[PDB]
């Protein structure tokens, strides 16, 4: 599908769980996140910040759509860019990127 | 949960 997200502050293409969750931890706001890149094939994961604990999200690429949840959208960036402006976690939108952070 | 639901 879109590549548009491989230049941006959030994404990560190497960046395993546990990298994760330290840089996350140095952010204490809710709606800190970064996506990586995982290791299943075709799968990402948005790592975020709320309620002072770090989650993660699987999200699939499949075809010219990625998948969160029965959510569907053309790409990943366009993914984010709607839960930056609607909340993914209860009432947490994705507002802090962490770029190595 | 491992991986939050959603």
């Amino acid at each position: 599908g879109s590549h548009m997200h491989e230049s941006k502050e959030w994404y990560h293409a190497s960046l395993t769980r546990a990298q994760a969750e330290h840089m996350l931890m140095r952010v204490p706001r809710d709606g800190a996140f970064l996506v990586r890149k995982r290791n299943e094939p075709n799968s990402y994961a948005i790592s975020f910040r709320a309620e002072g604990k770090i989650k993660h999200c699987r999200v699939q690429q499949e075809g010219q759509t990625v998948m969160l949840g029965n959510s569907e959208f053309d790409s990943l960036v366009d993914l984010i860019s709607y839960y930056e402006k609607h909340p993914l976690y209860r009432k947490m939108k994705l507002r802090y990127p962490i770029n190595e952070e | 949960l491992y991986y939050w639901d959603q």
